[PDB]
């Protein structure tokens, strides 16, 4: 869990 | 070294149209879409400029006259700035840094109004700068729908398949004044950057140069942008900016630049080069693999850092407590 939790990324782009 | 346009039309541009910076760089490879090396690069998430994809071949005829006549009567986001540097900011996040005075305002307008504004500014020899950046949507005219449908979906969909990427999330349409600069930042999506009108200098830095580029805090409105002013680097605050090395290129009409996820990029419209038009293609990155493999890749450590900052934000009940806690954690303990 931990690592998979810490590895997840958002999808933030640009502006 | 500048590329010679077909028909003996001289050099497309020259070095004097490039702004000058303190760091060295090396060229991003320009290759054919059919060259296996270009595939190895994309597979390895390293930048590459593809010269012959025809990704947006129908758009190569776009100019302001054509678009104004065809892009519909929807609303277009247009950014203003009193300088060549368009530092952007997340509006939602402006609550928790009230000592933050913006450098660029956003304004909604009709396309024809944006064209008028450019016309005006040139006529009156003004210095204000505009930059249109608007997601393509339903409200566009029939001719634009046809152009869009004419993009090389066969090619890019295969790329999305081979890389196990997620869905296309959007296409940003970017129309910018000569000399305009988008300062160094990174994006959390894979990007195929398709150049249409004019020339853009792109300087890229790998994820493993996080240490040299000093991003704002995650909760700051300028989250994901470098704090370093490339025109006047403060080496006392940002000492490792002295070790930065860029990958650079100039893209013109027909060129596609693969900007891999998490790679920093600094982008400028050549001085005295006219307006520029780009359309980008943003894909969500492949999923986190079932089995993690150590040592971690640099973009994965950037993922982790972002998450630590986010969680402490929630946990402490206030993002402004994040810094003090982090310093308490390391001082005399890990430094
Ligand atoms: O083209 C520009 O000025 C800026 N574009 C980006 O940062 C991007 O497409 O991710
Ligand atoms: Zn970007």
């Amino acid at each position: 869990e931990v690592v998979k939790l810490l590895l997840e990324h958002g999808a933030d782009v640009x502006a | 070294e500048p590329r010679e346009e077909a028909g003996a039309l001289g050099p497309a541009w020259d070095e004097s149209q490039l702004r000058s910076y303190s760091f060295p760089t090396r060229p991003i490879p320009r290759l054919s879409q059919s060259d296996p090396r270009a595939e190895e690069l994309i597979e390895n998430e390293e930048p590459v400029v593809l010269t012959d994809t025809n990704l947006v071949y129908p758009a190569l005829k776009w100019d302001l006259e054509y678009l104004q006549e065809n892009i519909g009567n929807g609303d277009f986001s247009v950014y203003s700035a009193s300088t060549h540097k368009f530092l952007y900011y997340d509006e939602k996040k402006m609550a928790n840094f009230q000592n933050f005075k913006p450098r660029s305002n956003r304004e909604e307008m009709k396309f024809h109004e944006f064209v008028e504004k450019l016309q005006d500014i040139q006529q009156r020899g003004g210095e204000e700068r505009l930059y249109l950046q608007q997601t393509l949507n339903d409200t566009v005219g029939r001719k634009i729908v046809m152009d869009f449908l004419g993009f090389n979906w066969n090619w890019i969909n295969k790329q999305q398949g081979k890389r196990g990427w997620g869905q296309l999330t959007s296409n940003l349409l970017l129309i910018g004044m000569e000399g305009n600069v988008t300062p160094a930042h990174y994006d959390e999506q894979q990007n195929f950057f398709a150049q249409i009108k004019g020339y853009k200098r792109c300087i890229l830095f790998p994820p493993d140069q996080f240490e040299c580029l000093y991003p704002y805090p995650v909760h700051h409105p300028c989250d994901r942008q470098s704090q370093v002013d490339f025109d006047n680097p403060d080496y006392e605050r940002f000492p490792n900016f002295q070790n930065v090395v860029g990958y650079e290129t100039v893209v013109g009409p027909g060129d596609v630049l693969y900007i891999p996820m998490y790679w920093w990029h600094h982008i400028e419209s050549l001085l005295n080069g006219g307006i520029t038009i780009t359309v980008n293609f943003w894909y969500k990155g492949a999923p986190t693999p079932k089995r993690i493999e150590y040592p971690l890749k640099a973009h994965q450590k950037v993922a982790i850092m972002r998450n630590i900052e986010k969680m402490l934000g929630e946990a402490l009940g206030n993002p402004q407590e994040v810094g003090p806690l982090l310093n308490t954690m390391i001082k005399g303990r890990y430094n």
